[PDB]
């Protein structure tokens, strides 16, 4: 199996300011991808091939990839950015998901 | 009707030498053509034939090796090109024309030319 | 290759005498053989093929057999123009292959 | 005077012939006659039978991959010489007469009778692949023993020999060929004229041809070129009926004509074998046993009239060709006949001074 | 135990069809007009026996799955479709060349040369490539792209019209082709032996040979395209049956290419008379009266 | 406008059997996968399998063989999964998605987005 560490579980950022995540592998792989969620709602793939965002993504985000390290970081925050972020793998069976990390605002 | 034989030999030691016959009414795809060589104090003997209608030039044992011949048509004329001679290679030559369509034998013959090879 | 033996090497005949000549081929060479004359410092002339036909324009003195492998040849009368050399050719087979030669003296 | 004689793989069946080689004048042909020894003693109740025969013959190596061969008859003759026929009654050649007087009263004779049409000896090049046997119109004399004829003959009893069927030369000679065309372009400004011809119409092997063309042109064109040709034309029945075309001979010449001018020339050539090797189905005279022969000689017909029993006939024509730079072309084509003359000896049937 | 009898049918096509080159290639008593074409054939076979055979026995000793990179599963889809289809339309233009020959003997020899069988020989090739070639364009369809846990197949869904109307015009147009030749070919040698005293059973043998020469193509080759069009085209049909059935059905097929040369080299007597010769390393008289 | 649909929430006692339905708009629904995933309250995801609908080849997780059964019907275009021997711990939301996909050519290979994630229902067991 390829275990997915993701780093960290809970984060606080202020309105205006840049912040990364991290996503871990236990094994080699090629490409990940992102998926947000928010509350109540289904998740919705939010990057893909570890740099393309989908359509309709804002310009702020970016991704970072290479072998057994992945990281997804954003240019300037916003309020409507506070959801859950899940990194996933699709090279073999069966298919992983993160732990997921939770993002708050401070005041 | 007249063969004549030109390019006498020029006291060669060792070297080549170039003989050659001019046809006056003779077809070369119409006849074959011989050489003959006639040693002093010997017998006539046979050296080599053309026949131009199949392609065809044959060669004695002795002088295989050493000896070239041809015809060429636009000017009716045979050539014995004669390379690396020696002391046995001393003798008159003759040319002589035979019928094609069928041999009989060597009805016209030249006058001949001398060819010496001395030390 | 067939060696052609000639005989006889040297002769003398006076005027008006029959003369003959003889050769003889190690092998058959098929009624396959041709009589050249050759006088001193000139080249030779034909005188008889397929062993028996006469060239045109040759005197009907000259005459030609065969037996066997031996081929003859013959003159009835002789004249003051018929002194030379007398050589047989065969040309069945390749390298054709003439014999000595014989002289004939007054 | 020489005589033809061949002897069965046991010994025990000689046939002499007197000549291989027969003249085929147009009204007749030469008769087939000879003689054979035979053995009483080894023969019980058997008889001899004496058989010609005409075939067309045509094998290919790619046929013969599979069990393919194509054979078909012609010409049939049968005689019974031994024992002789009561009716007897048939005159006797001089060399019959002499044969029989040298031999023995064992010996008797044979004579065979060829009909007018028929087509002569011609075989075709086989090429570099077929090694095998020949293709073409072929004649053989075939002598057997047989206690009937229905039964099957063996090779012990059974000897064979090929003949030959030619022709010769004419003595009167014919007229000159000759040919005229004009040709009119697009625009009626003029024509272009062409005229040919040659030295005369009978040729024999390995003799030049010699063309003279005489051209007018008064259009408003350029020629580019001027060829020359000779052609083989060889009419085959085997199964179907078709004709084939081959060039033998070839010149090419650049000469410009430019516009209202006249040109005037004479050009020579060869037709021969050395350079037509490659060339397959040529037509040859025909061989006995594997020689080289030269090209195949013209067919002489009587004129008022042809039926098609024939296997292959030959003939040979001259094509004159002009190019034109605008558009189109100009050709003339003259025929002529290509044979030998009549010896006053036999041919020899091998090659003479054999390698 | 599946390997020893797989590779027991491997080496003989290898060593048939290089047999058969070095022979053409070697001596000037084979090389005409007709060989090349048995020349082409040959390199196509033995071009069949060395990649395609291999490649599918690893992924029969496997459980299907795929052990090389991904990159490389169209080019070997391309090449098995390539090098079958040539070695069909050869065996159909060989049928077409014997009936041609057969009917007018002479024509036929007049217009065969080595030009010809250039022509014919690059045609074949073309149309070969041009059939073949649309396949890596469109390239297979995975979840994954690890090649360990993916299987290499035309699926129905994505080539559905390719595999019909390859099929069609591989195979069924070649058929139709041989089907008509042999009845005209016999029906000539009937007709040509009726006007034509002995030459009757070499005739009648012949005609046998052939029957049987095309009896081995229709045995070899039918029953695969007749699966894959039922498969295709039958919708209620169990496509795992199917399935099963054509993975068996392939491999006759692959035989077929072995079995090939030797019926086409064996029969023919210069090959025989060649490898002898290589291991190796009554008269008309006259008188007199 | 692709469209999923799935039936509504279910209560069901401990120790029993029931199956879920996925009906699908917009496209042929014999091209793609269909997966299952299942989300507890708080908690990460998990992957239970995938079917593909022509032919109907699946594919298990391993914790999950002895549990789930996965089933279709191409005339009236749905999907089944069937849970049986139900537990206290199986409680949660179930998603039946749809997944992009990889083409490769003899040059590269690529992948088409396509991703699109039906609303999940609910399960309950209780006594
Ligand atoms: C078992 C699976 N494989 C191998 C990967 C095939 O089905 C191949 C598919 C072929 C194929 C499909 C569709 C059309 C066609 N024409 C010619 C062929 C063809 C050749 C044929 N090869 C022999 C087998
Ligand atoms: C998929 O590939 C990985 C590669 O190591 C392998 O471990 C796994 O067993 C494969 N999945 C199967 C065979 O179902």
């Amino acid at each position: 199996d390829i275990v997915l560490i993701q780093s960290p579980a809970i984060m606080s950022a202020s309105p205006g300011e840049k912040v990364t995540i991290t996503c871990s592998a236990s094994s080699s792989v090629s490409y990940m991808h992102w998926f947000q969620q928010k509350p109540g709602t289904s998740p919705k793939l939010w990057i893909y091939s570890t740099s393309n965002l989908a359509s309709g993504v804002p310009a702020r985000f970016s991704g970072s990839g290479s072998g057994t390290s992945y990281s997804l970081t954003i240019s300037r925050m916003e309020a409507e950015d506070a959801a859950t972020y899940y990194c996933q793998q699709r090279s073999s069976y069966p298919l992983t998901f993160g732990a997921g990390t939770k993002l708050e605002i401070k005041r | 009707v007249q063969l004549v034989e030109s390019g006498g030999g020029l006291v060669q030691p060792g070297g080549s030498l170039r003989l050659s016959c001019a046809a006056s009414g003779f077809n070369v795809y119409s006849s074959s053509i011989h050489w003959v060589r006639q040693a002093p104090g010997k017998g006539l003997r046979w050296v080599a034939s053309i026949s131009s209608y199949y392609g065809y030039t044959y060669y004695a044992d002795s002088v295989k090796g050493r000896f070239t011949i041809s015809a060429d048509t636009s000017k009716n004329t045979a050539y014995l090109q004669m390379n690396s001679l020696r002391a046995e290679d001393t003798a008159v030559y003759y040319c002589a024309r035979s019928r094609q369509f069928w041999y009989s034998g060597l009805d016209y013959w030249g006058q001949g030319t001398l060819v010496t090879v001395s030390s | 290759d067939i060696q052609m033996t000639q005989s006889p090497s040297s002769l003398s005949a006076s005027v008006g005498d029959r003369v003959t000549i003889t050769c003889r081929a190690s092998q058959s060479v098929s009624s396959a053989v041709a009589w050249y004359q050759q006088k001193p410092g000139k080249a030779p002339k034909l005188l008889i093929y397929s062993a028996s036909s006469l060239y045109s324009g040759v005197p009907s003195r000259f005459s030609g057999s065969r037996s066997g492998t031996d081929f003859t040849l013959t003159i009835s009368s002789l004249q003051p123009e018929d002194f030379a050399t007398y050589y047989c050719q065969q040309y069945k087979y390749v390298p054709v292959t003439f014999g000595q030669g014989t002289k004939v003296e007054i | 005077t020489r005589v033809f004689k061949k002897a069965s793989p046991n010994g025990k069946l000689t046939v002499y012939l007197g000549k291989r080689d027969f003249v085929d004048h147009i009204d007749l042909v030469d008769p087939v006659d000879g003689v054979v020894l035979v053995d009483p003693e080894y023969l019980k109740e058997r008889r001899v039978y004496v058989t010609l025969t005409c075939a067309f013959r045509y094998g290919r190596e790619d046929l013969d991959v599979l069990g393919l061969t194509f054979r078909k008859d012609l010409f049939v003759a049968n005689v019974q010489s031994f024992p002789p026929a009561p009716e007897d009654k048939k005159p006797l050649t001089r060399l019959q007469e002499r044969l029989i007087k040298k031999l023995g009263e064992h010996a008797y004779p044979f004579t065979f009778e060829i009909p007018p049409n028929l087509p002569c000896s011609v075989t075709l090049q086989p090429g570099p692949e077929d090694t095998g046997k020949a293709c073409g119109v072929d004649y053989e004399v075939k002598a057997f023993c047989a206690e009937n004829l229905e039964e099957k003959i063996h090779k012990r009893n059974s000897v064979r020999l090929v003949i030959e069927k030619v022709q010769y030369a004419p003595e009167r000679p014919g007229p000159q060929p000759t040919a005229e065309t004009t040709r009119q372009f697009l625009m009626s400004d003029k024509p272009l004229h062409l005229e040919a011809s040659l030295d005369k119409e009978i040729y024999y092997h390995g003799e030049p041809i010699s063309v003279n063309v005489h051209v007018t042109n008064n259009t408003n064109k350029t020629v580019k070129k001027i060829k020359i040709s000779v052609r083989q034309y060889a009419d085959i029945c085997l199964f179907n009926t078709a004709q084939y075309k081959c060039p033998v001979a070839m010149e090419e010449a650049d000469d410009t004509v430019a516009p209202s001018s006249t040109f005037c020339k004479v050009y020579t050539l060869t037709p021969f074998l050395a350079n037509n090797r490659e060339k397959r189905g040529l037509a040859l005279d025909g061989k006995l046993k594997h020689e080289d022969t030269n090209l195949a000689s013209s067919t002489l017909l009587r004129e008022g009239a042809n039926r098609e029993i024939l296997g292959i006939i030959v003939s040979y024509k001259v094509k004159v060709k002009l190019v034109v730079s605008r558009g189109g072309d100009v050709a003339v084509e003259l025929p002529f006949t290509l044979m030998h003359p009549k010896p006053k000896e036999e041919p020899p049937h091998r090659e003479v001074p054999e390698n | 135990w599946a390997a020893l009898l797989i590779l027991m049918v491997i080496i003989p096509t290898i060593g048939g069809n290089t047999l058969v080159i070095l022979a053409v290639s070697l001596e000037k008593k084979l090389q005409y007009a007709t060989n090349y074409f048995l020349m082409s054939l040959a390199v196509a076979d033995l071009l069949v026996g060395l990649f395609v055979m291999p490649i599918a026995l690893l992924t029969i000793m496997f459980e299907a799955m795929w052990p090389l990179p991904l990159v490389l599963c169209p080019a070997w889809l391309f090449l098995d479709v390539l090098f079958s289809t040539a070695s069909i339309w050869h065996l159909c233009a060989i049928s077409v060349d014997r009936y041609i020959a057969i009917k007018k003997p002479i024509q036929a020899n007049q217009y065969n040369s080595r030009a010809t069988a250039f022509i014919k020989i690059t045609v074949v090739w073309l149309i070969s490539i041009g059939i073949a070639i649309p396949v890596p364009i469109k390239g297979i369809e995975t979840d994954v792209d690890n090649p360990n846990n993916i299987t290499c197949v035309l699926t129905k869904e994505r080539f559905g019209d390719f595999m019909l109307f390859g099929s069609l015009a591989a195979f069924f147009t070649p058929l139709a082709i041989m089907i008509v030749t042999y009845f005209l070919t016999i029906h000539a040698l009937q007709k040509v032996r009726l006007l034509s005293r002995q030459t009757i059973s070499n005739l009648q043998r012949a005609s046998k040979v052939l029957g049987i020469v095309f009896f081995l193509f229709l045995l070899m080759w039918c029953p695969f395209f007749i699966t894959n069009i039922t498969l295709v085209l039958c919708d209620s049909c169990n496509q795992t049956t199917l399935q099963m059935l054509l993975e068996i059905f392939v491999w006759i097929g692959y035989v077929s290419s072995g079995v090939n040369p030797l019926v086409y080299t064996l029969f023919n007597k210069t090959f025989r008379d060649a490898f002898g010769r290589y291991i190796t390393c009554i008269q008309s008289s006259s008188i007199i009266l | 406008e692709v469209q999923l649909q799935q039936s509504g929430p279910e209560l069901v006692k401990p120790g029993a059997s029931v199956k879920l339905s996925c009906k699908a708009s917009g496209y042929t629904f014999t091209s793609s996968w269909m997966h299952w995933v299942k989300q507890r309250p708080g908690q990460g995801l998990e992957w239970i399998g995938n079917i593909y609908p022509s032919n109907g080849g699946t594919n298990y997780n391993e914790r999950f063989k002895s549990k789930a059964t996965l089933t279709v019907d191409r005339s009236s275009n749905t999907a089944y999964m069937q849970l049986s021997s139900l537990t206290s711990e199986d409680s949660a939301v179930y998603f039946c998605a749809r997944f992009g996909s990889f083409i490769t050519t003899i040059l590269t290979t690529y992948y088409n987005p396509v991703d699109y994630w039906g609303q999940g229902t609910t399960l309950t067991v209780s006594s």
